């Protein structure tokens, strides 16, 4: 499928979605650190075999949402520092979001 | 071709100094931090400079 | 006698300028000067507290690598010149906000800072920042707190909304310490000396509160080697 930019990314809390917008992109100005998420990406994913002692937990505890992968944007280890700038390129075509 | 959508981000980064980093003048002597001493440490002459 | 020495004792202070001062320490004996004269030139340029600014809030800035109309700086400058605002804040208070508005063409300089008589600005002439236009307009909130060393931004502990922006603090108001020992005419030896203590400073801290601090921390740390015991 077509990968989203988006601020739905599966297994990641709100306390990581602090700086990002309605369409998945940091703030200008924010001071972000080692590991922050930058701008938010899914990646549609296929099968995936799971081992019989992962469906157990699977029936025990019924969470199971893997419909997409995180593929994010991600600040570099080591690398502190303030977003001074961001710019967005759209395809011709393509709707262009609220950022 | 294939490519829906480009983000770029500038992140701007403050470097301060800190050993390990190179130092160097303009006739060849170029050298690495070892330490930073604090001011009471370093030489001063008779006006208390350092 | 040879068992007891004489103390000495805090005889003139000398206020060249509102940064410049002089201390003189009378009667000490032999070696004595050189030994105080270290140890508290050591003590003042490293452990003397004070008031410094931490954080500020200009209106329509979200980071410090950005330009506002009508101001010849950018932030980044502006945070520089506020780095060298000399400020005396009230005992019993470590923290207070002053705000800075001003419009119209001319340099903005600390003495247009609004304070709630708490707060003592030593240096009104020191220049802020610039507004190139007459319908410029500045307004920020600026935070001082006091402390003792120097603390960077990026060591302060770790929410924080954008547009506040951290100012790296160097709470110590000492800038130079210089000592000389010279002779004493006390009674009728001549053994005794006399230490002159040279401080230049931001003029936040007074030179005689300056020297108790010092006293006091010093005989603090030997009160250990007084009671020396296995701990």
């Amino acid at each position: 499928g077509a990968e989203e930019i988006t601020a739905d990314i599966p297994n990641v809390g709100e306390a990581a979605l602090s700086k990002l917008d309605e369409s998945g992109i940091v703030y200008i100005g924010a001071e972000v650190k080692g590991g922050d998420i930058l701008v938010g990406k899914v990646t549609p994913k296929g099968e995936t075999q799971l081992t019989p002692e992962e469906k157990l937990l699977r029936a025990i505890f019924g969470e199971k949402a893997s419909d997409v992968k995180d593929t994010s944007l991600r600040v570099p280890n080591s690398v502190a520092g303030t977003v001074i700038d961001v710019q967005v390129f759209t395809r011709d075509g393509v709707e262009k979001d609220k950022r | 071709p294939g490519v829906l959508k480009i983000v770029k981000v500038y992140l701007a980064v403050k470097r301060r100094i800190q050993p390990g980093d190179k130092m160097a003048g303009r006739h060849g002597n170029k050298g690495v931090i070892s330490k930073i001493n604090p001011v009471e440490d370093m030489p001063y002459d008779e006006n208390g400079q350092p | 006698s040879v068992t007891e020495f004489l103390k000495p004792r805090l005889v003139d202070i000398e206020q060249i300028s509102t940064t410049h001062a002089k201390v003189t320490l009378e009667p000490l004996e032999r070696g004595f000067g050189h030994t105080l004269g270290n140890a508290l030139r050591r003590i003042l340029l490293s452990s003397m507290p004070g008031c410094a600014v931490t954080e500020v809030e200009i209106e329509g800035v979200l980071h410090e690598y950005s330009t506002k109309e009508g101001v010849q700086e950018d932030i980044l400058e502006i945070l520089l010149n506020l780095k060298g605002l000399a400020v005396r804040v009230a005992e019993g208070k470590d923290e207070v906000f002053i705000t800075l508005n001003k419009s119209g063409s001319g340099p903005v300089v600390a003495g247009d800072i609004t304070h709630d008589g708490d707060v003592e600005i030593v240096n009104p002439e020191h220049v802020i920042c610039h507004l190139t236009s007459d319908n410029a307009a500045i307004a920020m909130r600026i935070k001082v707190e006091r402390g003792r060393g120097y603390v960077p931004a990026s060591a302060r502990i770790h929410e924080r909304p954008i547009g506040r922006l951290l100012v790296d603090a160097t709470f110590s108001p000492v800038d130079k310490i210089a000592y000389s020992v010279e002779a004493a005419r006390v009674e009728q030896r001549t053994d005794l000396d006399k230490l002159v203590i040279d401080m230049e400073t931001n003029g936040t801290l007074e030179p005689e509160e300056a020297i108790r601090r010092a006293a006091t921390i010093l005989a603090e740390q030997l009160d250990a080697f007084v009671d020396l015991r296995d701990v």
